[PDB]
């Protein structure tokens, strides 16, 4: 998955 | 600022989980409390791209940046809202938009994980 910051 | 955080937070845990409509819930009080933070804004962007809706997250994206621009001290995380972009594009095997847009991407900050997935798009459109 795209990665959250 | 503390409690944009902890709701970041909290978002972030929902979205790893895929529950994408808690997820956006807690990063929209997270930009309510701290609106100059293109963070939150990037967040969104990932819960978009992970339903598949690509219009949306590079809608975000560019929303980002253009918060992000303002404040003149957040070139990686310009850099990761470019990079999107291009993930999206790549996810829609629209390979030039993804290669140009991870360019801008590496301008900002090079990154080794971006270069390898902008090596990746060029061999697929090279062969193509
Ligand atoms: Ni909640």
């Amino acid at each position: 998955m795209e990665e959250v910051d | 600022g503390k409690q944009a955080l902890k709701e970041k937070e909290l978002g972030n845990d929902a979205y790893k989980k895929k529950d994408f409509d808690t997820a956006l819930k807690h990063y929209d009080k997270a930009k309510e409390l701290d609106p100059t933070n293109m963070t939150y804004i990037t967040n969104q962007a990932a819960v978009y791209f992970e339903k598949g809706d690509y219009n949306k997250c590079r809608e975000l994206c560019e929303k980002a940046i253009e918060v992000g621009r303002e404040n003149r001290e957040d070139y990686r995380q310009i850099a990761k809202a470019y990079a999107r972009i291009g993930n999206s594009y790549f996810k829609e095997e629209k390979y030039k938009d993804a290669i140009h847009f991870y360019n801008k991407s590496l301008a900002e900050h090079r990154t080794p994980d971006v270069l390898k997935k902008c090596q990746q798009a060029e061999k697929i459109l090279k062969e193509q």
